[PDB]
């Protein structure tokens, strides 16, 4: 299985948009290229580089299109709507929110508000993951890796005790 | 961490030779009757030998080490809790039973207890699930949440394999919270 | 193949070996290659900001390669008997789920453990009972255990295996 | 005769919180073996006394003692192995040199197994690439910077 750290490492491969305050030629990285850097000129780079440059004080992070208050605030409801699991914006929606709100709240339009709004969607998403578990066990997708691991291992065991006792 | 112990197996067919949990489980006495006399063995069982028919309490490992399909050495009886007596009260509501006071290794012992070819083996197993799949909730809901004296009182009733589920769920809930922070 | 692809693969053989309850097939290629690609960089590397950016991409390239092998070693040790032999008992025509370095290691592992058991206590035992068949003492990977496969879902590994 | 002594040995390990390593129980192990020796002779005898001495009513008494020998063994092996599983971790935790605190809880045989263990892991890694392969003990957690 994977732990938060390990999963986050994957969220950090995710592309985000930043406007740098410097000029750098095109760096040819092993895992792709990173377009030339020009101040005041938008460039898409990996969340890890972004966060690095951000704290290195040499750039400004642009909030993902979806990280808009009323935008998600309209998704939480669509989640608390459909009885089942609602497909998420970013397949690491939880990570990006944690990494961006801890490292670049400066660039996020009103954090305190958006922050909570996000978890209210992880809570009523976990909740729905627990009630839906009681079932698969008893009667014997669309989730983010960060959800199927923070609960994975447990559900994993339970099932390893089912088929083991359901046969004994 | 880097310390990966030998996990249990008592719920599957046999135990796991190197499992500390399994040796610990299999060390619980059991209601056993004698068939043929056993000389010398009278000093340990303070009552030069042990008559035929004596009612004894022997480790599940010993009772199983002597038992065979002829009962030519040992007679065993299903402990009071695995009996259809409670096997009904559990059917009512398992989430109220005190699976710890009763055999601490409720599930594990119950499974290994099948070897003794009891006729009513089936009915037992068809209850070892009804009582687990029945408590699966109150156990998960307790683990996937911060501590309170509702878990400190619930936990005091889970058996050894549940107290285990409890920890695991209590681990991820504490791995993610140790991440959601700074 | 291409650096971009290569790495991408490593993250597969890495995660695969991390969700599969058994010492998966050895991918001595993805491994020796990324090993080569990295060293390649450490060279051209030794400007400022540029270099730094390359070192960071490497600490991740390294991280996975390690987290990867580190997972394999954990598996072999957790099953040193059902591996040190499992190879010898694998039809020549299939992939050796253990490499020649992991071999001299899984091999050394037992020769150290076995000697320990014997010397420390297993030899002071009543004759005709001083030996132990680790091949049955140490449990084997439980193939019938539930996992998570990616359209993603979960179900016993054996069936999928 | 009930392998009770052996039990207090696997317990000294069940009562060890995370996977801490309590001091090796030299004394306990000795009392466990000497107990097997006793269980042996006094069982082999009854075995001889049965092959010749005629008295067959002994089989039960013999099998019983056999269980003891086995049990006492299962436990004394599981114990020595779980300590190895723990000692092993000590490598991926404190590094190459051992906190002189742990050496103090290990048997001379265990420190021996450990140094032989490190000594090989060392070789393994050093063969993963040119100029001393790749140390996989470092980079334990994904980088945060």
């Amino acid at each position: 299985m994977m732990d938060a750290a390990e999963v986050e490492f994957l969220a950090e491969k995710e592309l985000v948009t930043i406007i740098p305050n410097f000029s750098l030629d095109k760096i040819y990285l092993i895992g792709g290229d990173l377009g030339p850097f020009n101040p005041g000129l938008p460039v898409e780079v990996p969340l890890w580089l972004a966060i690095n440059l951000k704290q290195r004080q040499k750039c400004r992070l642009l909030p993902p299109e979806w990280m808009d208050v009323e935008k998600l605030e309209k998704m939480r409801d669509h989640e608390r709507k459909e009885e089942t699991f609602t497909p998420m914006p970013s397949p690491y929606y939880m990570e990006l929110t944690k990494l961006l709100l801890n490292h670049a709240s400066d660039n996020i339009p009103k954090a305190d508000e958006i922050r909570t709004l996000v978890k209210d969607m992880w809570d009523t998403r976990i909740a729905k993951l627990r009630v839906s578990a009681d079932s698969f066990v008893r009667q014997q997708d669309n989730l983010t890796l960060m959800e199927i691991n923070t609960s994975g291992t447990f559900l994993t065991q339970a099932l390893n005790h089912m088929y083991k006792l359901r046969t004994n | 961490e880097a310390y990966f112990r030998v996990e249990s197996g008592a719920l599957g067919p046999e135990e796991n030779f190197l499992s500390l949990d399994d040796i610990l489980m299999s060390h619980e006495k059991l209601p056993v009757r004698t068939e043929t006399a056993m000389p010398r063995l009278g000093a340990f069982f303070l009552e030069n030998a042990v008559p035929q028919g004596s009612k004894l309490e022997l480790p599940l490992w010993l009772a199983k080490g002597l038992f065979d399909n002829k009962r030519r050495i040992l007679s065993v009886e299903l402990p009071k809790i695995y009996q259809e007596g409670w096997r009904t009260v559990f059917s009512a509501d398992p989430n109220v039973v005190d699976l710890h006071k009763m055999g601490p290794h409720f599930y594990g012992f119950g499974s290994q207890l099948l070897h003794f070819d009891s006729p009513e083996n089936a009915d037992i197993s068809q209850s070892l699930l009804q009582t687990f799949i029945g408590r699966f909730r109150r156990i998960m809901d307790s683990s996937q949440n911060a501590y309170n004296e509702d878990t400190s009182a619930l936990v005091a009733r889970l058996d050894e394999m549940e107290r285990g589920l409890f920890q695991t769920g209590q681990k991820g809930l504490n791995d993610f919270q140790c991440w959601e922070k700074g | 193949l291409t650096p971009a692809e290569l790495i991408e693969r490593l993250e597969q053989a890495w995660m695969n070996e991390k969700f599969a309850p058994e010492l998966l097939e050895s991918k001595p290629e993805i491994v020796e290659c990324v090993m080569e690609q990295l060293e390649h960089m450490e060279e051209n590397l030794r400007e400022d900001l540029k270099v730094s950016i390359h070192q960071m991409e490497m600490e991740r390239i390294r991280y996975v390669l390690s987290s990867y092998l580190r997972c394999r070693l954990m598996k072999i040790e957790k099953f040193f008997p059902h591996v040190l032999e499992k190879e010898k008992t694998r039809p020549e025509g299939e992939p050796s789920s253990l490499s020649p370095e992991e071999l001299a290691f899984a091999r050394e592992f037992m020769a150290n453990t076995e000697s320990y058991l014997k010397n420390v206590a297993l030899k002071h035992m009543p004759p005709n009972l001083q030996k132990v068949d680790l091949f049955r003492a140490v449990p084997k990977p439980d193939l019938d255990s539930y996992v998570f496969l990616r359209s993603q879902h979960l179900i016993r590994y054996k069936t999928i295996a | 005769m009930f392998c009770e002594k052996a039990m207090e040995l696997i317990r000294e390990l069940h009562r060890a919180p995370e996977g801490q390593l309590p001091a090796f129980n030299e004394d306990g192990l000795r009392q466990v073996l000497e107990e097997m020796k006793a269980l042996y002779e006094q069982n082999q005898s009854d075995v001889n006394e049965a092959k010749s001495g005629g008295r067959s009513d002994l089989i039960p008494t013999i099998k019983f003692r056999h269980c003891s020998l086995l049990r006492n063994r299962r436990c004394t092996v599981a114990y020595l192995y779980d300590r190895l599983l723990r000692i092993r971790a000590l490598r991926w935790e404190y590094g190459s040199i051992l906190p002189n605190a742990l050496r103090f809880h290990m048997a001379a045989e265990e420190m021996e197994w450990f140094n032989n263990y490190k000594r090989s892991l060392a070789t393994y890694m050093r063969s993963l690439g040119g100029d001393e392969g790749l140390d996989i003990t470092q980079d334990m957690k994904p980088p945060k910077s």
